[PDB]
């Protein structure tokens, strides 16, 4: 059937039945209709970078599509990708004119690195959208901050802080992807799924203050010994 | 049909952002040259789960995805802005797109006051 | 006015292609990542010249060209998608864009049932 | 509200240009290949300040600027062509977006002829 | 007057009179309105490449215009042009984003070669449209398959095989245009109007199987001795 | 509140009150609604180049926006800018596809030269629009003729000669801007605000006919001794 439209009846939200007509329903101006976007975050999906990237994939033959939405949710986690093939060619297209990043992100997970990118565009494997500034797209644009989400349409009844977290990635978009969390351009930490955004920032500050940054010209990589929703080489132990 | 949230979790609080077209502008801030940058055009709000509407909304957007994706596959338009306007048109056509038979089920005309004005005579 | 086909020939059979927005999707094929490529989004059908509609359609599209070209000359829009929606709006305004005088020629309100409900009293 | 021109001066004559979609084309000039270039698609006219409409129009466009700018700040659309159509939709919804209570102030149904047709019986 | 709208009255199609109002006409949703595109083919126009190309011409000063249509007709003949000036500059513009080729073509007539191209865009001399994938344009795009057609608007009442045929052309878009049908990169047949698509394919297969392809490094050109709608040098005799 | 809509009541124009409903108001088709554009000229603003350019300024962080309008006013003065930074990079963006110049201008003031251009786009400091061919923009495009104006929306009740005037400019968009009126590529006149368009054309014709053009290879610059609305080095005295 057609695109569902949400309405409030009997102190509950419901989908309006097109086949039946309710004359008590009053629509007095187009201002009473709204499109809203809701974040996958809010349904309990894992938001760590290894888990989130496994939901995206490259595909050819399918033209991208964009739909607008008027209101959105403050996100805890957004993503921003700069992925090249091993030969240095870009994997994601430049943001089209008028598509800016998602406007409210507590943590922006910026991921750089390489992968095969066996497809013209990167889609959401579960059918969700990539949410930008009041535009929802079926594909990922290069270096543009997005939140994962879905769109709803409604009949209405008649400070801000952001912190970037940088990662390096090899084999992006595959079964065997490697992720490093970046402390400086020469100090990295082996990323795991269990590492929450707050834990990575503390790990960064403790590495800076304890002098565990690389004091050579080469690349230093740490591993961390093993020692709920957000709203509710070497070693180190 | 009713909305059955069937997600593993539900954030019951909705901390939202949007814009306003009828912003009561102070002084000269409506002039683009003097107005806010792209990052500062937003208002914020917080809505709780009274009547379970927040959890319902999350479920509603989930169930909209299939129909909405199939609509976007079938359109040639690169960016769609017309969905809500088209729904306002369909709202009117469902009610006024044919002859309105008074006291019928598909005609939203209340003849009570004209019926009572006839009774007084 | 009536449609007078005045073309040198008429293919009376219409083998057509289109899309559908309310496609009953099977499983996960509505997801763009898994769905059909651009070439496989089409349905097909065949319509014969019953009531001479096929030959009429060919003549109708021929006669639409002049008015449609003059509309496109006058618009600044590079790609026009709004014609049909604007015709739905004009349909409503022709009927409901003014005061509806019951039993008049330009008011589509049938008062028969309310007139009979008055007769029973 | 009424229109109070409050500009330092007012050109009372309006020498205007526009297009026409229903241009009565002569021969083959509707064909793009043979038709006029971009510079010759315009008609012209001259309108004087009868009823003070010209000075009123200048004041009206001045007072529209703030509301119109705030609308364009809030839209993501690069070029907006939908304002007038949306106002036609809002015109209909203001009148027909709810149950029409006959003889009420927000229902534009004239029942006079049906009331007189009832009086004859 | 305004754009005509087709409707079914008295078991016949007619144009709706705007000046008169029919309350028996019922429009219950925007789904009842459709834009359709019909092929010039279906009116009996000659579809051979020499005849079809004589209907197109180059013109400056007229901005291109595109209108969408929702449903189309399976075409027997479509065209696809790669025309350069003698200096090697392109004559036709690149297909804009989102304009793909006409989706159902039995035979695609791909024409390459040169011509003067004395105009910024190629229009249809008879006012018809070039039909692409659900978009109708007033101009020809480069290397993009199109059918010639016209658009209608309606109120509704309440395998696939494609074969490319390649041609070379000199003096494209003029009174004295030369066309060659391509067998391989060195074997050509002097094209004439009477040669239907089916006859060219048989000519190609017989040349391949009888060994009449060029067995040198140079260009071989055959001429064929002289020895109804579709729905109803050297010599060779 | 919302965008005002003009309507004729009691032999006068007024803004329609949204909060109140007038059933005597009749809207029978979308053809009864019009968007029109009116020129700042018509309100008495100074139109000389020094005065007009002081109303425009460069700003970053604000995306441009375009709205269409269906009918316009014949302008006496339009402008067309080619401004580069001192390093030779363009200050204004190329006209987007489909944006042509304002269609009726008696005098086009074409200004070339340099300035700091401390912003991504040039906006109107008073909130007005730049009027192009049936498109109104919040920003100035490069080398594209525009008139300054504002837009109105209405419910309707139920030869052409153009002359270019060329100027050179240094320090465009600043408190201390220098303007020269161009006679030929080597003869200029120090521009002042009081010089109307008609007076500059006479000055050009008298310089040509009296032989006061430069007869060397170098730049000659004249100053003119000091010796109402439009609808109602060296010296020279
Ligand atoms: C709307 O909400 C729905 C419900 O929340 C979303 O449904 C999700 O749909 C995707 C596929 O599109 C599922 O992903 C699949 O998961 C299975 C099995 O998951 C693994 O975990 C289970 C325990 O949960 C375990 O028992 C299994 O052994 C699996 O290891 C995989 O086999 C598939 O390959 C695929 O990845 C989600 O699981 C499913 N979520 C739920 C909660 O059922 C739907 O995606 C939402 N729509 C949008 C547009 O967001
Ligand atoms: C809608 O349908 C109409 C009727 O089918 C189409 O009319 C066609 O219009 C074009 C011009 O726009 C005509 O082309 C002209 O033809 C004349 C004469 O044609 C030659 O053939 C006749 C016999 O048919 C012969 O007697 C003459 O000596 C000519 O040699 C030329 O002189 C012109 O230069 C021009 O090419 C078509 O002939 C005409 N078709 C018919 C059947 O009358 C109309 O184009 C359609 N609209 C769209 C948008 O497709
Ligand atoms: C709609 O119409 C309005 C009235 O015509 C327009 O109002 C204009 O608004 C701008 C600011 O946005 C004003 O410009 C300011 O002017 C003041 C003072 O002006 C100088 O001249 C006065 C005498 O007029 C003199 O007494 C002063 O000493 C000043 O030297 C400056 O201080 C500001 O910096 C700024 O430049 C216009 O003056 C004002 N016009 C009028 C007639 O009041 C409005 O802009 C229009 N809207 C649109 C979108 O066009
Ligand atoms: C249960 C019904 O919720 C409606 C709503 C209630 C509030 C406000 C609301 C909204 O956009 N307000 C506008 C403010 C500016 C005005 N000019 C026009 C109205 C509307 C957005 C919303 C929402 C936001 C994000 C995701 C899902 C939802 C949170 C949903
Ligand atoms: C005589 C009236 O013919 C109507 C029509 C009858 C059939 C189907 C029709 C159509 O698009 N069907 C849609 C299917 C998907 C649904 N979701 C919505 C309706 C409609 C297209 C048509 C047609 C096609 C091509 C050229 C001219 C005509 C051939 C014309
Ligand atoms: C006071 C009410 O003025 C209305 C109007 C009266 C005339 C004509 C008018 C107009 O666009 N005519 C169209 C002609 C082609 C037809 N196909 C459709 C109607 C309308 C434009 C206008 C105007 C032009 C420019 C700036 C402000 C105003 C000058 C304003
Ligand atoms: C690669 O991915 C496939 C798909 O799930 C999986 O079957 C396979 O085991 C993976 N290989 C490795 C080495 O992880
Ligand atoms: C780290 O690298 C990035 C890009 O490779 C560079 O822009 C940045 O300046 C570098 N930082 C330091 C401290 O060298
Ligand atoms: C890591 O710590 C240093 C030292 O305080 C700080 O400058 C840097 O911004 C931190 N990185 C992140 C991602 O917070
Ligand atoms: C030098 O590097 C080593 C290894 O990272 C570290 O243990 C040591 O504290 C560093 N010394 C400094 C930062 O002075
Ligand atoms: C060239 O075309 C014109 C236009 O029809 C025609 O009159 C002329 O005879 C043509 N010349 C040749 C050599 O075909
Ligand atoms: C024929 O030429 C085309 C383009 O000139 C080329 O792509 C193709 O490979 C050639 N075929 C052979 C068999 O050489
Ligand atoms: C011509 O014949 C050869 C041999 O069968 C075949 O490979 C080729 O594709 C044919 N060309 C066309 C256009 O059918
Ligand atoms: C060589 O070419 C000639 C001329 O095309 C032809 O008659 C002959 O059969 C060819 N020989 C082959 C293909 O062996
Ligand atoms: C530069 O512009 C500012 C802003 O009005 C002004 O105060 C200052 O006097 C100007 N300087 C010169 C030298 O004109
Ligand atoms: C004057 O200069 C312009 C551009 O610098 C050039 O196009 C034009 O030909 C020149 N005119 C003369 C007479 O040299
Ligand atoms: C200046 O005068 C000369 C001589 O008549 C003329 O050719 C030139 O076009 C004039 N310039 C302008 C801007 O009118
Ligand atoms: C040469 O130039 C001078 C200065 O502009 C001028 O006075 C004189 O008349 C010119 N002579 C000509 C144009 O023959």
């Amino acid at each position: 059937r057609s695109i569902p439209l949400g309405v409030i009846h009997n102190s509950a939200l419901q989908v309006s039945d097109v086949d039946k007509l309710v004359c008590r329903d009053k629509l007095s101006s187009t201002n009473q209709l709204r499109s809203v976007g809701l974040n996958l975050e809010g349904n309990g999906v894992a938001t760590d970078v290894p888990s989130a990237t496994k939901r995206w994939g490259f595909r050819s033959g399918v033209p991208p599509k964009v739909v607008n939405y008027e209101a959105g949710e403050w996100a805890e986690n957004c993503y921003n990708l700069e992925i090249k093939k091993p030969d240095g060619s870009e994997c994601l297209p430049a943001a089209p004119d008028g598509i800016r990043g998602f406007p409210r992100c507590r943590y922006v997970h910026k991921v750089s690195g390489t992968g095969p990118c066996a497809g013209d565009f990167a889609f959401h494997k579960e059918g969700a959208f990539f949410l930008y500034d009041r535009l929802a797209s079926t594909v990922i644009y290069r270096g543009t901050t997005f939140a994962e989400g879905v769109v709803a349409f409604l009949i209405l009844p008649q400070g801000y802080y952001s912190t970037t977290i940088r990662y390096q990635a090899t084999g992006f978009g595959t079964n065997e992807t490697e992720y490093l969390f970046e402390v400086d351009n020469l100090t990295y930490v082996q990323l795991e799924s269990r590492f929450t955004p707050q834990f990575l920032l503390q790990l960064n500050e403790t590495i800076y203050t304890s002098g565990k940054r690389s004091n050579t010209t080469g690349k230093l990589i740490w591993k961390v010994n093993p020692e709920w929703a957000f709203w509710e080489x070497x070693x180190x132990x | 049909e009713a909305i059955v949230n069937a997600q593993p979790k539900c954030n019951p609080n909705l901390h939202y952002w949007t814009t306003q077209d009828e912003g009561a502008a102070i002084g000269l801030a409506w002039i683009p040259y003097f107005g806010p940058a792209a990052e500062g055009i937003y208002i914020e709000g917080l809505m709780h789960n009274q009547d379970g509407l927040i959890c319902g909304l999350r479920q509603l957007a989930n169930e909209t995805t299939q129909a909405l994706q199939l609509f976007l596959r079938a359109t040639t338009e690169l960016r769609t802005f017309s969905i809500l306007n088209r729904k306002a048109i369909d709202f009117l056509l469902q009610r006024w797109g044919g002859t309105c038979h008074i006291l019928g089920p598909d005609c939203c005309i209340e003849p009570a006051d004209w019926t009572k004005n006839i009774t007084d005579k």
